[PDB]
């Protein structure tokens, strides 16, 4: 069955910009369709029969291509254009879908707002000791967080989670949780969270002492 | 035109589940219905389709009876039975009405879809912990609070602050799985003059374990 | 000429009230007749089926009374034809086309009682003949009879009251008024010179009959097929192909119908008794097959529905095809009173359905439904053998009601007529006239 | 006799060249029919975007309506009066002449004239259909290929002329069958035998319909849904509705003719009193197409609404008269375009009305106006233009209510029957008789 | 083709009730639906009709909004609202699909009907008592059994034996009213070898009171 | 509105008789319909447009008439034909129905089969005491039932109910219920049900003793 490969797997472009994503086919296809999928919602028929716009699709959206290469284009991509676009063919059976292309709102660099939290007394009253660290609203998404217990580095028990781009500032957020046993947690004093991000050469450190 | 698919949820490996899709807002007949699924963090994949009179039913190249797409035009409902479920079947399942322009069919209207989780791990309610700034926090313009929602299973948990009245500055990170248990934290940033002077409550909900918990974030003494 | 034209333009569409009022009485009569016949035929096919229950046990005795009843009638028919109205055999269409040309007589005082009670036996016995023949002809003579009884004079009157009786007749056949009119004006009518056929008269006749037919056959389609799917644009070329095929097969079916017409002339060589007996033979054969695989016997209407639905298997289709191709020729070619018009629809349906099934599995991404092809084909045989596409396409439409398949039905039918031309085929009723007209000289 | 036998055996044999040419005609006719319908649309759009621009100041808007409509209307009347006096009005009567060999096919002129011409008249919101523009542009199209390829022989000139007409009438109402029934019941030389190869017509029609489907798929021109059915004791009612269309069919003929004269005086043959009298009516229409659209434009848009019983008795009558008026004015004024479509709308509306009345009169027939609305829709075309069979099938092809075939027919026949016993005449034949007699005198 | 009308029952004078008619087995549209009623022991009387699109709704010469016939083709259901109900409205209400031959319409297919009772009493479930032959019965060829259904209101009660599998030899007598309560008994005659050797159960249903009672007839202890 | 009056309001005929019921109209009507209604069931379109039989209606049924007089006829009526036949018109609006014509079958003698039943124990466990007596399958329907408590006659608290003629055997059935108070019932011993019917000069007695 036909393999549709969407060129930029992920791309960033500032509002008002000609954006173009590719959809290559292993074999020959014709009249491919495009679906727009916004985080949290169902795919939506955007472009079909290679270039027809679905009722409601802004005219900034256009698509074209043939044989083994198609492309969806946005002449001046708006904010509400951030989404994942999936191309799909059915000129051959069974129909297949592209890996999709994630369109993200490129924007201004932002240093992370770092907040560190000691384990709640309620959690400690259970043997667990999660040390939560928030790295809120930074840009680009690439960011490194490093933990330091009593000045010494720590990588075990550390779990990170990134939010998807935010729809009100287009920044990213990450949470880093160092989970330890209440006994482990108590035999140390200084717990620091270090965030290294493009917005600065010197990392942003946040910490607290059990004392 | 609405497509509401249900039935999804937790299923033990090797088990079988029947997904449903309630259609409304159009003549269910005349339409070819189809199922497509999206595995966590991945692309779309066609499962199969069924014509109006059920005289034709095609499936993606897959095991013999792995899938059984049926439909009941009398109930305007589409069905998808999955068998010998394995992890690969864990995904969001979408029913979609099929149509075409020139003739190369497309997935006309999709529904929101039902999430299917194939696992042996056990349903576990979450433990909500308040994340208040340490007794050494430099009360700046804004104050970041939050709450840890750990040891639950399966997804998902809804976290809102002050019953959703505090929608701005809220951040609920994606859950991380470890040892058959999910863990996520939600961070809410409010004005330093809004807290502690005012009540900041983090409300967690885990329908799976019939859990509704409200954790009041209080300053550390 | 220009001044003449200006004289004519201002005098266009003015049909003498007498003509119009007579086209009305014709259509009325044609109808009542078309009804009594369709009713007799049905009544016999009934009686016939009540005798099989009488002897429902002893299989061989039943297989016997099937053949016998069908034989006994078939003969009674062939007889009535051979003995009192040699014209009234076979179609009847080719004959009426002649009279419009003024090359043949309309011995209504004969044909009427012959063709009528004649087919009553051939159709009412389960033979593979439609009603068209019996009616279309009975229709025209009907119109003739009035022409004479009222002594209406003038070309228009003789040519018009003859053409309406034909259309009325083709209408009361498939309860398809439009088709009855399109038939006259694309086929029946003198194909090479101008004619005084008042279209507006035809209509009135057609109407009247359709109305009389509606008075007794209301609430029961002859062919109910339900609303089929739709046909996408990228699916069109397939109906072209289906057309081409009907194109090379259309002529071929023509040779067999003609050739067999001869090969069967030897068997009785013009002898009233070898005919009557060779008829009762084919007749009985049909009354038999109409119990051990009906899909090969009788009119053919009954299986179109089943076929279009995709209820038959690839094997069962093919079989029905061939078996029907055979029973068809045998009964028509044999010069038995009745049309080959209806049975041709059936062959089309079946052939189409088959092309469909193949289509389906070949292209799952077209989401085909054999039933559409079955409908593009239903009238395609009529388009490549009888060469009257437009009457066909509209004859199908008027009976299947799937106007959303207008594009396919046309492309198939055109494709048929185009290949039935580039492969040297000829309008089967024209060729049947050319023979009848040339055989009327050669023996001088 | 022996001759006939020679002919029979030689019936239905059209020269491959002819066939292959009918094909290129149809194709072209189509693409054209498309670009025209698209232009017209495009303008009706632009026109509507200017009324938003000046959406406040009511009088300024009522102004820009009139003006935009006038400005185009004139640009049209001009292109007709100045470079192709034949290309004004219907075009049908003209093409019917050429089939008779009594008129010329100045394609090198008409094409660009009628085309950009109607683009202004239609695209301005005038009460004219697309038939005229296309039917004609259609035949000329077929002429142009005749010449460019030098196809010789009666058949070739008569055939490639007829297909261009059918293909043209088809791409108009996306109605193939009608296109062919039109030629063979109307267009064609009504009194002598002709060398028109039906099989050629078809191929052309097809090709265009297919070209039209390539761009106007999934959008009927007239959507009316499946109407109820019609019982046998309800039939006589459609006979009456027919008789009425029968006595009014001729009468509308007089007005279309007579107003054709009374409008000739106003400019008396003067290119400037014409061009200016055209942009006058034209602007009148771009105005009414904002203060009661149901009286202006093609008319297609209101059939749906009418058939549905959405209009009241009053609103109907008004739209009728108002339309009877705007119709004549635009056609009779010799503007480029058909009176073919607007005649359907008049039919619908007149029928619907007959329906409402019917309904209340007999509640025990369980009538639905919408059916009479459909028995009438083409009944005008059956009593004015006297081409019933083309009408009935033209309605059919677009309403899809084959279950009303008996009514539609009895109405239509009843029309053509009374439009005969009340002296009327085939409106495009009488328009030819005039154009042909105004030539040899 | 089936018409199942419900909603009937007990309604206080001057009150209003809404009867329903669930249609199935045919295209609800295309059909003119109609209500007809039959007053106890009397003839048939047309109430009203409603065409497919609800664009026409006629009624028997009645009054203001005495009757309100509506329909919901989406649920294939017909409706009949009656207001200011008075004793004249007590009757069996039948919904009927309408059609015609030559054109003079008829009531094609009728439902079973719902009963409407205008009265001031209370909805009272029946008491079902088994009627077994006395301990002095001469066990003859056939054995007559039965059950007494008493003290219920209003009509009707349906009585079946062994879920209807025992249809022959059954007799359910017309109910008698007394002191605002109905009473009736059903007699079933079965072969002496079929009882007591085999289970003979009398099933009583009183939709009004939402009551379903199954009484097992046992030989007299 | 039209008033349809059905001639015999009630009629009796022996199977195999030619039966004819009339339907007169106050004004003029045409193509009237006839419905058959069997006890316990919804009406069924039997004959329509004056003489067309609905599918499934035996050919013994025929309809005719015109203007103001119509008639439904059964050329050799069958026992299963026992029902009430309603004529209906709609050649004028609103449509109207006839009063109906009830058809009753005339068959041979059938003697009742009496069955007496003592109050169930469950009823007595409520203060009531109904003594049920069934008189099943007799004909004619003229029948007299007499109760006797301890040999003494009783007429108070006695309720009777007859079934309509049976669709298959044409016999009638009656139920006589003597309801008493548990206390009243217990102070007596012999309860007898006496059925007197044409099929016998000596009544059929059935009884039981509480003892
Ligand atoms: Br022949
Ligand atoms: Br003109």
């Amino acid at each position: 069955d036909i393999v549709l490969t969407q060129s930029p797997a992920i791309m960033s472009a500032a509002p008002g910009d000609k954006v173009t994503m590719t959809c290559s086919a292993s074999s020959s296809v014709s009249y491919i369709h495009w679906y727009q999928q916004k985080s949290g919602t169902s795919p939506k028929r955007w472009i079909y029969d290679t270039s027809k716009l679905t009722s409601g699709v802004p005219v900034r959206f256009s698509g074209s291509g043939s044989g083994t290469s198609y492309s969806l284009t946005i002449n001046t991509m708006e904010a509400e254009d951030a989404a994942t676009y999936y191309c799909q063919q059915w000129s051959s059976h069974p129909q297949t879908f592209g890996g999709g292309t994630k369109l993200e709102i490129l924007r201004a660099d932002a240093a992370p707002t770092v907040s560190i939290f000691p384990p709640s007394s309620e959690q400690l009253t259970s043997g667990g000791a999660s040390v939560v660290c928030f790295l809120n609203n930074f840009y680009p998404k690439d960011i490194n967080v490093k933990w330091k217990i009593d000045g010494s580095e720590r990588q075990n028990g550390v779990l990170n989670s990134w939010t998807d781009q935010d729809s009100k500032d287009s920044t990213y957020s990450m949470s880093s949780t160092l989970t330890l046993t209440k006994d482990e947690y108590e035999r140390h004093n200084s717990y620091t969270c270090e965030a290294t991000h493009k917005t600065s050469t010197s990392p942003i450190v946040k910490s607290f002492n059990r004392a | 035109v609405r497509l509401l698919e249900s039935g999804g949820g937790l299923v033990q490996p090797g088990g079988s589940l029947k997904l449903s899709c309630a259609a409304s807002g159009f003549d269910y007949s005349r339409y070819w219905m189809s199922w497509v699924r999206q595995a966590p963090g991945k692309g779309l994949k066609w499962i199969g389709e069924i014509n109006p009179v059920s005289s034709t039913i095609n499936y993606t190249p897959s095991l013999k009876d792995k899938f059984i797409i049926s439909r009941d035009n009398a109930k305007d409902t589409l069905y998808l039975q999955i068998s010998k479920v394995r992890s690969e079947d864990t995904a969001l399942y979408y029913c979609a009405r099929l149509y075409y322009g020139y003739g190369y069919w497309y997935f006309d209207v999709w529904g929101a879809g039902t999430t299917v989780t194939v696992s042996s791990a056990k349903t576990t309610p979450p433990s909500v912990y308040p994340l208040a700034p340490g007794s050494a926090a430099a009360a700046a313009s804004m104050v970041t609070l939050g709450c840890l929602v750990k040891g639950y299973f399966p997804e998902p948990v809804t976290v809102t602050w002050n019953s959703g009245s505090l929608a701005a500055g809220v951040h609920t990170f994606p859950a991380v799985l470890q040892a058959a248990l999910y863990t996520l934290s939600s961070s809410v940033t409010v004005p330093s003059s809004s807290w502690p002077s005012e009540t900041v409550t983090c409300n967690v909900a885990h329908p799976a374990s019939s859990t509704k918990v409200d954790k009041k974030i209080v300053p550390r003494a | 000429r220009r001044r003449q034209l200006i004289r004519q333009l201002l005098e266009r569409d003015k049909t003498p009230l007498a003509i119009l009022f007579m086209a009305a009485v014709v259509g009325t009569l044609v109808g009542l007749a078309a009804v009594a016949f369709d009713k007799g035929v049905a009544w016999l096919q009934n009686q016939r089926m009540g005798a099989l229950v009488h002897t429902a046990d002893n299989y061989p005795l039943l297989l016997t009374v099937a053949f016998l009843c069908s034989a006994v009638l078939a003969m009674f028919g062939y007889f009535l034809v051979r003995k009192y109205a040699p014209e009234a055999g076979g179609s009847g269409i080719p004959e009426i086309e002649g009279a419009l040309e003024d090359q043949r007589p309309v011995r209504w005082w004969r044909v009427l009682p012959v063709k009528f009670f004649g087919g009553l036996g051939t159709l009412g016995g389960g033979m593979v003949l439609g009603r068209e023949g019996p009616t279309v002809q009975i229709g025209g003579n009907i119109g003739r009879m009035v022409l004479d009884i009222f002594r209406l004079k003038g070309d228009e009157a003789r040519h018009t009251l003859l053409a309406t009786g034909a259309a009325a007749g083709l209408a009361a056949a498939f309860n398809a008024p439009l088709a009855g009119i399109l038939f006259i004006i694309e086929e029946m009518r003198p194909q090479f010179r101008y004619t005084l056929i008042s279209i507006k008269a035809v209509f009135i006749g057609v109407i009247m009959s359709t109305i009389m037919y509606r008075i007794f056959n209301h609430e029961v389609a002859l062919i109910d097929v339900g609303k089929l799917s739709d046909a996408p644009l990228n699916t069109l070329w397939l109906y072209l192909i289906l057309g081409i095929i009907f194109g090379i097969f259309g002529p071929i079916f023509n040779k067999w119908v003609l050739g067999m017409q001869d090969l069967l002339h030897r068997v009785h060589g013009g002898n009233i008794t070898k005919w009557v007996l060779m008829g009762g033979a084919i007749g009985g054969l049909c009354g038999l097959l109409g119990f051990v695989a009906p899909a090969t016997s009788g009119g053919g209407f009954n299986l179109i529905p089943i076929a279009t639905a995709g209820n038959f298997s690839m094997g069962m289709l093919v079989f029905i095809f061939v078996a029907r191709v055979i029973t068809t020729l045998l009964c028509f070619s044999s010069g038995a009173p009745g049309g080959i018009f209806a049975p041709m629809l059936a062959l089309g349906t079946v052939l189409g359905t088959a092309f469909g099934m193949v289509a389906v599995e070949l292209f799952p991404q077209y989401h085909l439904e054999a039933g559409t092809f079955a409908i593009a084909g239903m009238g395609a045989l009529l388009a490549a053998s009888i060469r009257a596409p437009l009457t066909g396409i509209i004859l199908v439409l008027e009976m299947t009601d799937n106007y959303q398949l207008i594009l396919p039905m046309i492309i198939t039918g055109l494709g048929a007529t185009l290949l039935a031309q580039f492969t040297g085929g000829k309008p089967l009723e024209s060729a049947i006239l050319a023979r009848t007209l040339a055989k009327q000289e050669a023996e001088q």
